Protein backbone atom coordinates (compact mmCIF):
# COMPACT_ATOMS: atom_id res chain seq x y z
CA UNK A 1 0.00 0.00 0.00
CA UNK A 2 0.50 1.74 -2.45
CA UNK A 3 -2.00 4.44 -1.72
CA UNK A 4 -2.09 4.92 -5.48
CA UNK A 5 -5.24 2.78 -5.30
CA UNK A 6 -6.72 4.73 -2.38
CA UNK A 7 -8.43 8.13 -2.21
CA UNK A 8 -5.91 10.81 -1.16
CA UNK A 9 -7.05 14.14 0.34
CA UNK A 10 -5.45 17.30 -1.00
CA UNK A 11 -4.28 19.21 2.07
CA UNK A 12 -2.13 22.08 3.29
CA UNK A 13 0.12 22.05 6.42
CA UNK A 14 -2.55 23.41 8.76
CA UNK A 15 -4.55 20.25 7.97
CA UNK A 16 -1.79 17.75 8.84
CA UNK A 17 -2.90 17.40 12.49
CA UNK A 18 -6.44 16.53 11.41
CA UNK A 19 -5.31 13.89 8.86
CA UNK A 20 -3.02 11.69 11.02
CA UNK A 21 -2.62 8.24 9.42
CA UNK A 22 -4.62 9.32 6.33
CA UNK A 23 -3.53 9.09 2.68
CA UNK A 24 -2.86 12.64 1.46
CA UNK A 25 -1.59 14.62 -1.47
CA UNK A 26 0.57 17.64 -0.45
CA UNK A 27 1.59 20.30 -3.03
CA UNK A 28 4.25 22.77 -2.04
CA UNK A 29 7.48 24.53 -2.83
CA UNK A 30 10.78 22.82 -2.08
CA UNK A 31 12.38 24.60 0.81
CA UNK A 32 15.31 22.22 1.52
CA UNK A 33 16.53 18.64 1.34
CA UNK A 34 17.89 16.95 4.50
CA UNK A 35 21.62 15.91 4.40
CA UNK A 36 20.53 12.25 4.31
CA UNK A 37 18.33 12.82 1.22
CA UNK A 38 15.57 10.94 3.07
CA UNK A 39 13.60 14.00 4.14
CA UNK A 40 12.57 17.29 2.58
CA UNK A 41 10.49 20.33 3.51
CA UNK A 42 7.69 21.72 1.36
CA UNK A 43 6.02 25.03 2.04
CA UNK A 44 2.29 25.29 1.17
CA UNK A 45 0.34 28.19 -0.38
CA UNK A 46 -0.01 29.85 3.04
CA UNK A 47 3.79 29.71 3.52
CA UNK A 48 3.56 26.93 6.13
CA UNK A 49 5.94 23.98 6.12
CA UNK A 50 5.24 20.28 5.91
CA UNK A 51 7.97 17.70 6.53
CA UNK A 52 8.19 14.91 3.95
CA UNK A 53 9.96 11.66 4.90
CA UNK A 54 11.15 8.94 2.56
CA UNK A 55 12.06 5.30 3.17
CA UNK A 56 14.89 5.52 0.63
CA UNK A 57 17.04 8.61 -0.22
CA UNK A 58 16.18 10.80 -3.23
CA UNK A 59 17.64 9.61 -6.55
CA UNK A 60 17.66 13.14 -8.04
CA UNK A 61 17.57 16.76 -7.00
CA UNK A 62 14.02 18.15 -6.74
CA UNK A 63 13.08 21.84 -6.71
CA UNK A 64 10.22 24.27 -7.28
CA UNK A 65 6.68 22.98 -6.92
CA UNK A 66 6.50 19.35 -5.93
CA UNK A 67 3.44 17.21 -5.35
CA UNK A 68 3.77 14.42 -2.77
CA UNK A 69 1.50 11.44 -2.24
CA UNK A 70 1.91 9.75 1.13
CA UNK A 71 0.44 8.94 4.51
CA UNK A 72 0.39 11.39 7.40
CA UNK A 73 2.58 9.93 10.20
CA UNK A 74 1.93 9.94 13.96
CA UNK A 75 4.19 13.03 14.12
CA UNK A 76 2.13 14.95 11.49
CA UNK A 77 4.84 14.56 8.85
CA UNK A 78 4.21 12.77 5.56
CA UNK A 79 5.69 9.43 4.61
CA UNK A 80 5.92 9.92 0.86
CA UNK A 81 5.30 7.00 -1.51
CA UNK A 82 5.51 9.04 -4.74
CA UNK A 83 6.04 12.57 -6.01
CA UNK A 84 5.90 14.63 -9.20
CA UNK A 85 7.72 17.90 -9.80
CA UNK A 86 5.36 20.38 -11.51
CA UNK A 87 6.81 21.77 -14.76
CA UNK A 88 7.00 25.58 -14.69
CA UNK A 89 9.31 26.12 -17.70
CA UNK A 90 6.83 28.47 -19.40
CA UNK A 91 4.31 29.34 -16.66
CA UNK A 92 4.93 29.86 -12.92
CA UNK A 93 2.52 27.85 -10.76
CA UNK A 94 0.25 29.92 -8.53
CA UNK A 95 0.49 28.12 -5.18
CA UNK A 96 -1.62 30.72 -3.37
CA UNK A 97 -4.50 30.00 -5.79
CA UNK A 98 -3.94 26.23 -5.38
CA UNK A 99 -4.27 26.74 -1.62
CA UNK A 100 -7.67 28.39 -2.14
CA UNK A 101 -8.68 25.37 -4.23
CA UNK A 102 -7.72 23.14 -1.29
CA UNK A 103 -9.95 25.12 1.13
CA UNK A 104 -12.82 24.90 -1.40
CA UNK A 105 -12.37 21.13 -1.77
CA UNK A 106 -12.80 20.75 1.99
CA UNK A 107 -15.79 23.13 2.23
CA UNK A 108 -17.71 21.45 -0.62
CA UNK A 109 -17.17 17.68 -0.33
CA UNK A 110 -20.54 17.08 -2.03
CA UNK A 111 -19.02 18.52 -5.24
CA UNK A 112 -15.52 16.99 -4.90
CA UNK A 113 -15.99 13.52 -3.31
CA UNK A 114 -13.24 11.56 -1.61
CA UNK A 115 -13.57 8.03 -2.92
CA UNK A 116 -16.68 6.26 -4.16
CA UNK A 117 -19.89 7.71 -2.72
CA UNK B 1 -34.29 19.28 -27.00
CA UNK B 2 -31.50 19.56 -25.78
CA UNK B 3 -28.17 21.05 -24.42
CA UNK B 4 -25.16 18.73 -23.84
CA UNK B 5 -22.26 19.96 -21.73
CA UNK B 6 -18.74 18.61 -21.34
CA UNK B 7 -18.85 18.40 -17.58
CA UNK B 8 -15.57 18.59 -15.63
CA UNK B 9 -15.51 15.79 -13.07
CA UNK B 10 -13.31 13.90 -10.65
CA UNK B 11 -12.75 10.19 -11.03
CA UNK B 12 -14.58 9.62 -7.74
CA UNK B 13 -17.66 11.23 -9.43
CA UNK B 14 -17.32 9.04 -12.53
CA UNK B 15 -17.00 5.87 -10.42
CA UNK B 16 -20.02 6.82 -8.34
CA UNK B 17 -22.26 7.71 -11.33
CA UNK B 18 -25.33 5.46 -11.77
CA UNK B 19 -27.34 4.79 -14.91
CA UNK B 20 -30.71 6.52 -14.54
CA UNK B 21 -33.16 6.32 -17.46
CA UNK B 22 -30.26 5.14 -19.69
CA UNK B 23 -28.01 8.15 -18.87
CA UNK B 24 -25.20 8.38 -16.26
CA UNK B 25 -25.94 10.68 -13.35
CA UNK B 26 -23.84 11.83 -10.40
CA UNK B 27 -26.07 13.38 -7.80
CA UNK B 28 -28.73 15.01 -9.94
CA UNK B 29 -26.18 16.00 -12.63
CA UNK B 30 -26.28 14.11 -15.91
CA UNK B 31 -22.93 13.21 -17.42
CA UNK B 32 -22.04 11.65 -20.71
CA UNK B 33 -19.19 13.81 -22.00
CA UNK B 34 -16.74 14.80 -19.29
CA UNK B 35 -13.27 16.17 -18.66
CA UNK B 36 -10.80 14.96 -16.06
CA UNK B 37 -7.28 16.03 -15.13
CA UNK B 38 -4.82 13.50 -13.74
CA UNK B 39 -1.47 11.87 -13.98
CA UNK B 40 -0.59 8.96 -16.26
CA UNK B 41 0.35 6.03 -14.07
CA UNK B 42 0.49 3.44 -16.85
CA UNK B 43 0.24 3.22 -20.63
CA UNK B 44 -0.79 0.04 -22.41
CA UNK B 45 0.09 0.17 -26.10
CA UNK B 46 -1.86 -1.97 -28.58
CA UNK B 47 -1.98 -1.52 -32.38
CA UNK B 48 -5.56 -0.16 -32.49
CA UNK B 49 -5.57 1.72 -29.13
CA UNK B 50 -3.69 3.01 -26.10
CA UNK B 51 -5.15 2.40 -22.63
CA UNK B 52 -3.91 4.75 -19.89
CA UNK B 53 -4.39 4.41 -16.13
CA UNK B 54 -5.09 8.02 -15.12
CA UNK B 55 -4.94 9.15 -11.50
CA UNK B 56 -6.49 12.30 -9.97
CA UNK B 57 -6.03 11.33 -6.30
CA UNK B 58 -9.80 11.12 -5.68
CA UNK B 59 -9.99 7.34 -6.13
CA UNK B 60 -7.99 4.51 -7.74
CA UNK B 61 -6.71 5.32 -11.25
CA UNK B 62 -9.29 5.09 -14.02
CA UNK B 63 -8.87 3.31 -17.40
CA UNK B 64 -8.87 5.81 -20.30
CA UNK B 65 -8.94 4.38 -23.83
CA UNK B 66 -7.66 6.27 -26.87
CA UNK B 67 -8.05 5.21 -30.51
CA UNK B 68 -4.92 4.77 -32.70
CA UNK B 69 -4.75 4.85 -36.54
CA UNK B 70 1.58 11.48 -31.77
CA UNK B 71 3.23 8.87 -29.54
CA UNK B 72 2.17 7.52 -26.12
CA UNK B 73 2.12 10.25 -23.46
CA UNK B 74 4.92 9.30 -20.99
CA UNK B 75 4.09 8.17 -17.42
CA UNK B 76 4.14 10.75 -14.61
CA UNK B 77 2.69 13.31 -17.05
CA UNK B 78 -0.35 15.42 -16.09
CA UNK B 79 -2.98 15.41 -18.85
CA UNK B 80 -6.46 16.83 -19.43
CA UNK B 81 -8.76 14.17 -20.88
CA UNK B 82 -12.08 14.80 -22.58
CA UNK B 83 -14.18 11.69 -23.14
CA UNK B 84 -17.35 9.61 -22.98
CA UNK B 85 -18.08 7.79 -19.76
CA UNK B 86 -18.63 4.05 -20.27
CA UNK B 87 -19.32 1.07 -18.09
CA UNK B 88 -18.62 -2.11 -20.02
CA UNK B 89 -19.30 -5.22 -17.90
CA UNK B 90 -19.91 -3.05 -14.81
CA UNK B 91 -16.37 -1.61 -15.06
CA UNK B 92 -16.14 2.18 -15.47
CA UNK B 93 -13.87 3.67 -18.15
CA UNK B 94 -13.46 6.71 -20.33
CA UNK B 95 -13.29 6.72 -24.10
CA UNK B 96 -11.14 9.75 -24.89
CA UNK B 97 -11.69 12.10 -27.82
CA UNK B 98 -8.99 14.46 -26.45
CA UNK B 99 -5.81 13.80 -24.42
CA UNK B 100 -3.60 16.86 -23.89
CA UNK B 101 -0.45 16.99 -21.71
CA UNK B 102 -0.47 20.01 -19.41
CA UNK B 103 2.24 22.63 -19.96
CA UNK B 104 0.71 25.11 -17.54
CA UNK B 105 -0.12 23.48 -14.19
CA UNK B 106 -2.48 26.34 -13.34
CA UNK B 107 -4.86 24.53 -15.72
CA UNK B 108 -4.87 21.71 -13.16
CA UNK B 109 -5.83 24.11 -10.31
CA UNK B 110 -8.52 25.67 -12.60
CA UNK B 111 -10.02 22.24 -13.31
CA UNK B 112 -10.52 21.64 -9.55
CA UNK B 113 -12.34 24.96 -9.32
CA UNK B 114 -14.36 24.13 -12.47
CA UNK B 115 -15.43 20.71 -11.18
CA UNK B 116 -16.83 22.18 -8.01
CA UNK B 117 -18.49 25.19 -9.66
CA UNK B 118 -19.94 23.15 -12.54
CA UNK B 119 -21.44 20.54 -10.19
CA UNK B 120 -22.79 23.19 -7.82
CA UNK B 121 -24.51 25.14 -10.62
CA UNK B 122 -25.71 22.11 -12.66
CA UNK B 123 -27.22 20.50 -9.56
CA UNK B 124 -29.12 23.74 -8.77
CA UNK B 125 -30.42 23.98 -12.36
CA UNK B 126 -31.65 20.36 -12.17
CA UNK B 127 -33.35 20.89 -8.80
CA UNK B 128 -36.28 21.14 -9.19
CA UNK B 129 -36.72 17.53 -7.90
Amino acid sequence: VDMMDLPRSRINAGMLAQFIDKPVCFVGRLEKIHPTGKMFILSDGEGKNGTIELMEPLDEEISGIVEVVGRVTAKATILCTSYVQFKEDSHPFDLGLYNEAVKIIHDFPQFYPLGIV
Amino acid sequence: ARAQHIVPCTISQLLSATLVDEVFRIGNVEISQVTIVGIIRHAEKAPTNIVYKIDDMTAAPMDVRQWVDNTVVPPETYVKVAGHLRSFQNKKSLVAFKIMPLEDMNEFTTHILEVINAHMVLSKANSQP
